[PDB]
């Protein structure tokens, strides 16, 4: 889904 | 571009203030359209800046699909650190952009007039949406993208008004979409969580950082079994399409924002396609399919080392449980993703996902995913009531 997250 | 609601409260929205959406400050207690359905629609496309023109992209043309892939691979969404960018494949794009009911005019491109180079895109696909007590035919908006050299020129509002016009021409007046930025006005806010599967590579590409544990201690922490534990787990097959449709329809009734899929749509979204979508069903000792799990494939270009192998990520899709505990279902999803060579498994905190995220050692990501409705004013909801996953 059109959001790029990472920790 | 505001990322939090506190930042967004301080600014004004030159474009979105003109649109049929609630105001950011509004607390909404009604349910329904902001403006009436239009019985006459502008026949002419909206005006683009000088030297640019509209073009509907025929994705069945391999060369045109390659142009779209190339635009998105070089200019689409990046993480907040600008280190990784989604690497949608051409086969993935066909899956996401040609579901049942797709229209060519809803693959809305912008090209340079003289060179025909593709420099902008936005898409709509049809979807029946259940929102609280109403089922409405809508479109899902995705893949809004403006070339990096064309940014901050107010091309995005023109793209949005033009796809709006083309959807209106087909008699549809509501839309759903998600974005990492805060706009008027989110119906729900979700957060991405990540589950390391190959911790070595994640540390190397700086996707994650060695938290103080050793590399050896980290790999042992995230170790997974080599085979799933659930009895009867197997890939979804053609004969499973009706029961998967049946299982999904009942399961989604407990949430407040969900898709309403036909059996043909279920086949499209869930029938397994290598490197695109994986679906596994649980067939019990009676031969009854009682649960299923699914996740789609979306790798990411490593921006700083763009020569090298991309980060391979799985994204949780829809997971339905009636006999297998959801915790066990998702544990098998992790094991299956590890087997298939994924580096990380991503999931949102929507639906019932908060019941397993911490227990299965997901770590919380940075930045939110906001959900939005266009021309539909309704109360916001918590993440656990959102039952809609877009690609
Ligand atoms: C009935 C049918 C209706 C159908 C339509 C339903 C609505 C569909 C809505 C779209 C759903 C998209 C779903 C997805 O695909 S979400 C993915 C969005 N894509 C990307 O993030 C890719 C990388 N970024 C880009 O390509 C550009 O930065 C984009 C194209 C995003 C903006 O280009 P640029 O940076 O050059 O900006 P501008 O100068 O042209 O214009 C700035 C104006 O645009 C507002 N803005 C910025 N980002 C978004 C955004 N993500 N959604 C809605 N609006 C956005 C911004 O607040 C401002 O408005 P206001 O602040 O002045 O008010
Ligand atoms: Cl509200």
């Amino acid at each position: 889904g059109n959001c790029f997250s990472k920790p | 571009p505001a990322k939090t609601m506190e930042e967004a409260s301080k600014r004004s929205y030159q474009f979105w203030d003109t649109q049929p959406v609630p105001k950011l400050g509004e607390v909404v207690n009604t349910h329904g359209p902001v403006e009436p359905d239009k019985d006459n629609i502008r026949q002419e496309p909206y005006t683009l800046p000088q030297g640019f023109t509209w073009d509907a992209l025929d994705l069945g043309d391999r060369g045109v699909l390659k142009e779209l892939y190339t635009l998105l691979n070089e200019n689409y969404v990046e993480d907040d650190d600008n280190m990784f960018r989604f690497d949608y494949s051409p086969e993935f794009l066909l899956w996401a952009l040609r579901p049942p009911g797709w229209l060519p005019q809803w693959h809305c491109g912008v090209r340079v007039v003289s060179s025909r180079k593709l420099v902008g895109f936005i898409s709509a696909i049809p979807a029946n949406i259940h929102i609280y007590d109403t089922e409405k035919k809508m479109v899902e908006i995705n893949f809004l993208c403006v070339h990096k050299k064309l940014r901050s020129k107010r091309v995005a509002p023109v793209l949005i008004r033009e796809i709006t016009r083309r959807v209106h021409l087909e008699g549809i007046f509501q839309a759903v979409y998600t974005a990492g930025v805060v706009l008027p006005k989110p119906v729900g806010t979700c957060r991405y969580w990540h589950r390391s599967l190959n911790p070595r590579k994640l540390i190397e590409v700086k996707f994650s950082h060695l938290s103080n544990m050793t590399m050896q201690r980290t790999m042992k922490l995230y170790r997974l079994p080599e085979t799933p534990k659930t009895a009867g787990l197997r890939p979804m097959e053609t004969k499973d399409i009706p029961v998967v449709h049946q299982l999904l329809t009942r399961y989604l009734k407990q949430f407040h924002l969900t898709p309403v899929m036909s059996q043909e749509e279920v086949e499209h979204w869930f029938y397994p396609q290598e490197n695109i979508i994986d679906t596994f069903v649980v067939e019990n000792a009676n031969g009854e399919v009682t649960d299923f799990l699914s996740f789609y494939t979306l790798p990411s270009t490593i921006m700083n080392h763009p020569t090298h192998k991309s980060l391979k990520a799985a994204y949780s899709f829809y997971n339905v449980h009636t006999q297998t505990p959801l915790l066990d279902l998702m544990s098998d999803a992790l094991v299956l993703a590890k087997m298939k060579g994924f580096d990380v498994f991503n999931a949102l905190d929507l639906m019932e996902n908060k019941t397993f995220l911490e227990k299965l050692k997901f770590g919380i990501g940075d930045g939110n995913l906001q959900y939005y409705l266009y021309n539909w004013k309704c109360p916001s909801m918590g993440a656990e009531k959102v039952g809609l996953v877009l690609q």
